[PDB]
């Protein structure tokens, strides 16, 4: 939520970056409190796994 | 698609909204994927879809998705029913019990909304390819057929360049095909006269 | 609208032997004089077999009408010997109410059918015959959002052999990627109490889309009685195994036929 809901995004010459740690990556919880993805695409592992 | 002979063909149909278009596909992720419509990994088959919102995006317009569940719906399920989901386990009642919700949630297709929020009518084409009676063939024209003669053919789809001949070996009763050892294929079964070559 | 059974007896569950039987044809592909190692959920050899029973009520025993919630996992064997075609039929389903939908597929009086419906179950699902003819079905009292109806066209002649059990009739039962597959076999047996030894392989006869989540089983059964005042049960016996994941061998003959399996 704090990233997907964040009141405000920088611009992209001027990036931000955020470390995540100690924590569960429950990517389900985003079909409730998100908008949804016109893309999400992964390039590492498939987004099943 | 027009050169091929199927043995078999359903139409799998329904709504979502465009953003979601991308989920009706193998391996994918989201509450559609998971929760609605899901295809298997061996897939074969086409995927069509095509904007509606002048048509499906009415005041009296009623479409739904599945929102709320416990786990996850296996490949070509429906799941119709419509209780309240419990978010701590079991079930519940009233809606006003803190952790109830409502399994499903509205499509907002208004007409006005933006792209990607717009109704989508999406059809899911399954084939099957098998040593089988074809049902559904595409448009193709027969010719005379020739023996004893180096030929190209095609018979249902199925291709080759050989000689044919009268056969004298025995086909079971929806057999359409056979082969040898070294998946050579020596014999068919003509489509429209019921005689083996 | 539906058969009432106050007082029913307890299930003896009795253990049997599955010999050698179970095997189906695994494939659709053409086959001859060939020897193939394949995978896949089949029926272990000399598994255990658990039986399930019908008797007639007499004064000194109450009814028996064997009809549990058995867990259908990753797919079902069912086999059963009858003197008279008491088992008409099964239901397949999950929570097996009128909250998600259900199959149920039976052999009523002159057509087989099968429906797709969510549907209000009796407690004891039955059909009933009376002076040598049909008389009535009661599996269901309501059925709403019905999905899928075929009707196919079949005979059944129910009767009082006043014998044994002569026939034996096999079935699988797997869900598959939203169909419904069932295999079938049909042979001679003369026994009054136990499960026929032997090797045998079924082939398959339907295979329905219903895009349903069978998860429990259940089988319908036959009463009989004339005068309809009431009804009571005759004998049978029903047999059921689960198919688990192994490896086997199996051979097929100059014909496409699988004559032997490891
Ligand atoms: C075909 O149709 C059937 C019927 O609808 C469907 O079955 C249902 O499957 C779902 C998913 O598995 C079941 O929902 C879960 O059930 C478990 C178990 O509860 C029952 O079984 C246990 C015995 O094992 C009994 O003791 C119990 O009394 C019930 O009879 C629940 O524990 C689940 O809730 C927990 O896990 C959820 C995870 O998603 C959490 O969201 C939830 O908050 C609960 O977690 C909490 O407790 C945990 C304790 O283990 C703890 O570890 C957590 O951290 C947290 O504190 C959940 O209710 C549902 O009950 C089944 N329905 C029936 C009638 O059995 C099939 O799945 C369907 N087929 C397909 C393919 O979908
Ligand atoms: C199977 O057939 C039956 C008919 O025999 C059919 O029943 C109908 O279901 C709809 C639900 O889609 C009912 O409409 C409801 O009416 C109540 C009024 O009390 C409304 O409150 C309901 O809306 C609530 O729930 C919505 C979520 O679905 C929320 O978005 C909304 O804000 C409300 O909280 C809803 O409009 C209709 O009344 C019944 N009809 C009858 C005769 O009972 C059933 O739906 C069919 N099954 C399927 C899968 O189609
Ligand atoms: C497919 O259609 C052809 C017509 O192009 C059928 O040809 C017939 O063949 C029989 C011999 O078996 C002749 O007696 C008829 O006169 C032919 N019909 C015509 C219009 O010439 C062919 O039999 C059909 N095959 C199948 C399986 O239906
Ligand atoms: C099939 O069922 C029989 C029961 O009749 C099982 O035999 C029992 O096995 C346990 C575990 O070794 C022993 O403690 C019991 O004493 C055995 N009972 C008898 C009567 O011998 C048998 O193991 C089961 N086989 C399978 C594959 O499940
Ligand atoms: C679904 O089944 C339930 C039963 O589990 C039905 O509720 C019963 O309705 C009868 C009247 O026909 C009452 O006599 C029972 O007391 C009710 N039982 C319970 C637990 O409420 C319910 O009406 C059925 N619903 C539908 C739509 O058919
Ligand atoms: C077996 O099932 C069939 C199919 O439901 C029953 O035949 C139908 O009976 C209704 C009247 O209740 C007719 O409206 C339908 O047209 C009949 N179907 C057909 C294909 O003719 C049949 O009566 C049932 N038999 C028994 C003994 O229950
Ligand atoms: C998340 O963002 C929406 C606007 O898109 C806002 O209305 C909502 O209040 C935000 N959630 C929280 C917890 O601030
Ligand atoms: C669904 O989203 C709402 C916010 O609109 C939130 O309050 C609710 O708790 C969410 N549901 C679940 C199960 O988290
Ligand atoms: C018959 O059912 C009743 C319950 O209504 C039970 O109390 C009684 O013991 C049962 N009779 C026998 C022989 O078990
Ligand atoms: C059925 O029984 C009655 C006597 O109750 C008899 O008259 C009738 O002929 C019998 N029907 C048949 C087919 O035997
Ligand atoms: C449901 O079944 C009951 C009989 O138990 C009947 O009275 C009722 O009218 C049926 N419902 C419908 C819609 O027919
Ligand atoms: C194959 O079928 C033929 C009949 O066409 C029969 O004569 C032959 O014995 C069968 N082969 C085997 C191994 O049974």
């Amino acid at each position: 939520g704090q990233v997907f809901n964040a009141s405000k995004f920088p611009s992209v010459y001027a990036w931000e970056r955020l470390r995540i740690s100690d924590c569960v990556a429950d990517y389900s919880v985003l079909y409730n409190s998100s908008s949804s993805f016109s893309t999400f695409k992964c390039y590492g592992v498939s987004p099943t796994k | 698609l027009n050169d091929l002979c199927f043995s078999s063909v359903y139409a799998d149909y329904f709504v979502v909204k465009g953003d979601d278009v991308r989920q009706i596909a193998p391996a994918q992720t989201g509450v559609i994927a998971d929760y609605n419509y899901k295809l298997p990994d061996d897939f074969t088959g086409c995927v069509l879809a095509w904007n509606t919102n002048s048509v499906d995006s009415k005041q009296g317009n009623n479409f739904y998705y599945r929102l709320f569940r416990h786990g996850k719906i296996k490949p070509y399920e429906r799941d119709i029913s419509n209780v309240l989901y419990n978010s701590a386990g079991g079930t519940c009642s009233s809606t006003s019990q803190l952790g109830c919700y409502e399994p499903l949630k509205s499509y907002g297709f208004t007409p006005t909304v933006g792209v990607g929020y717009q109704p989508y009518r999406v059809v899911v084409l399954s084939f099957e390819l098998l040593n089988a009676p074809a049902t559904v063939c595409g448009p193709k024209k027969s010719t005379e057929l020739v023996k004893n003669k180096c030929v190209n053919f095609n018979f249902n789809g199925l291709t080759g360049t050989g000689v044919l001949t009268s056969s004298t070996k025995k086909f079971q009763p929806f057999q359409q095909f056979g082969r040898d050892v070294s998946d050579f294929t020596d014999s068919v079964r003509d489509p429209k006269t019921l005689e083996i070559l | 609208g539906c058969g009432i059974l106050s007082n029913k007896s307890k299930p003896a569950l009795t253990q049997y032997s599955s010999s050698r039987r179970g095997f189906y044809y695994f494939d659709d592909t053409f086959r001859s004089s060939v020897r193939v190692l394949t995978t896949g959920y089949f029926l272990p050899f000399n598994s255990n077999l658990t039986g399930y029973s019908s008797r007639n009520a007499v004064t000194g025993r109450l009814i028996q009408f064997d009809n549990p919630n058995i867990p259908f996992k990753d797919g079902l064997y069912f086999a059963a010997t009858e003197r008279s075609n008491v088992i008409r039929g099964w239901i397949f389903g999950s929570t097996l109410d009128n909250t998600t939908q259900s199959a149920v597929l039976f052999n009523n009086g002159t057509h087989i059918v099968i429906n797709v419906c969510n549907f209000y179950f009796c407690q004891d699902p039955m059909l009933t015959v009376a002076n040598g003819s049909h008389y009535k079905s009661w599996v269901f009292l309501n059925a709403t959002n019905c999905t899928y109806n075929r009707v196919h066209a079949f005979e059944i002649d129910p009767s009082l052999n006043t014998g044994a059990f002569i026939h034996l009739r096999e079935h699988v039962f797997r869900n598959v990627d939203g169909f419904l597959y069932v295999y079938h076999n049909y042979e001679r047996a003369n026994v009054y109490d136990n499960f026929p030894s032997g090797f045998s392989v079924l082939k398959p006869i339907l295979k329905l889309p219903f895009g349903l989540n069978i998860t429990q089983f259940k089988v319908i059964m036959t009463l009989f009685s004339p005068t309809t005042s009431s009804f009571n049960a005759d004998a049978s016996v029903y047999f059921v195994g689960h198919l688990k994941p192994l490896t086997m061998l199996a051979e097929f003959d100059e014909n496409g036929t699988i004559t032997d399996a490891v």
